């Protein structure tokens, strides 16, 4: 009763939320003297959310690719394409617009929570 | 009970507009399917208690991406021209939420 | 090209009105609606259509457009969104898309908790 | 597309009828209108037939389909009575007068008004 296999599942969400966080380490090194603790970590939370929000069209793409390969799948060709997602997209569009709007979201406990558990086990929704 | 969104248009198409929303809600009450409708194809959502955000490009490697239809002229205005898409939320009890997006673009040239 | 407008009604019960003037030396239009696609006959001079709010009925008008919608909107939850769009092709020129837009306030009801509550 | 007699047949009635709303429109809230207001009014319902015939076109088509027979002229008659009758043109009438914008009445108006119904030129889509 899975729609992916928990270890194509957690390959991509390390890799996603990896590469969304060396971004948004890229940006605060320009812009991060500006903002407080908790809005930092409020982007670090903005990260995880973002994979949240768009795993099933992530899925869609990944489905297409994984599809094109030809082959039975191996947990490195979702380590790959979870890499991919993780560098194509730009985070700097919400960062920078975040900060200029003084739109970074008010840092809740349900934020924490999910900015203190592993990348592998943020709870991701398929359909 | 519903979602309390908005969207940010860029005056340029350079920069894609920022759709925003955020679900406070029981824990009962789920969104079970989003589905927004682009010109590129209906992209599929996950709308989260708390916090959500979106990219819709203006113009068209990487998953997700929305495109607005657009764009349309609008009546008695020659300066601005508009972009749009609509999303439709199901909910776990009650009738769907049908949004329309709409950005208006400064028309080139007027 | 045309000059065109929408005048929309202060009550779902009564269509909005489309006008326009083709004033000029238009191959077809068509309505996207959500009882289908609608031809119109774009005459030199004066030119109108009603719009209808109300869901598509057996016995109303032969040839209505009925709009699309209701949509909610962003920075007002007591008013939706009704719209339909219209494609003109010319004579050798470029296809002109309309967007052909109307607001009407909501019924406001009070809100009632959550069933699941 | 569609035989003569027929295409008159429609014309006729639809105009017909049209005009028939007008008149009991008028007479409730004619008495403000000046002579060239109302003129403009019938014009208003010849060119919105005219404007409209395609849509028209495929109702009435569907509904001679639904004959199951060969049509004649007397079904045309019927149907274009139908459309002059279903169509609520007051609505157009309502709003030009509230909103002063019945349209000045322009020769190519008093043309088209001049013409017998028979003769409204229609475009098929
Ligand atoms: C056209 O719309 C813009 C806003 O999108 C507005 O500033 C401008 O005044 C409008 N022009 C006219 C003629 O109404
Ligand atoms: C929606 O909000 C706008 C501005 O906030 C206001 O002008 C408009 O009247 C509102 N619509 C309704 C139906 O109240
Ligand atoms: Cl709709």
């Amino acid at each position: 009763p899975k729609f992916l296999n928990k270890a194509f599942e957690v390959a991509l969400k390390v890799q996603i939320i990896a590469g969304f966080d060396r971004g948004l380490v890229k940006w605060l090194r320009v812009h991060g003297r500006t903002l407080s603790t908790v809005q930092k970590k409020a982007l670090y939370f903005v990260n995880r959310r973002y994979m949240q929000t768009h795993w099933a069209n992530y899925m869609l793409w990944i489905n297409k690719k994984i599809d094109a390969l030809g082959r039975t799948p191996v947990v490195g060709d979702y380590t790959r394409l979870g890499a991919e997602i993780g560098r194509r997209i730009d985070m700097a569009y919400f960062y920078d617009f975040l900060k200029d709007k003084n739109m970074i979201p008010k840092y809740l406990p349900y934020m924490e929570e999910i900015n203190r558990m592993r990348p592998a086990d943020v709870p991701v929704k398929y359909m | 009970t519903g979602i309390d969104w908005d969207v940010f248009c860029s005056q340029n198409e350079n920069i894609p507009a920022k759709f925003i929303s955020r679900l406070v809600a029981p824990k009962c009450l789920a969104v079970e399917k989003m589905d927004v409708d682009c010109s590129n194809g209906l992209v599929p959502i996950t709308h989260e208690h708390g916090f959500n955000m979106m990219l819709i490009q203006y113009t068209r490697d990487s998953p997700g991406m929305c495109v607005f239809w657009g764009p349309y002229s609008v009546p008695k205005n020659d300066t601005v021209v508009l972009y749009t898409v609509t999303a439709r939320l199901k909910w776990s009890e009650g009738p769907p939420t049908d949004l329309s997006i709409q950005c208006y673009m400064p028309k080139s040239p007027d």
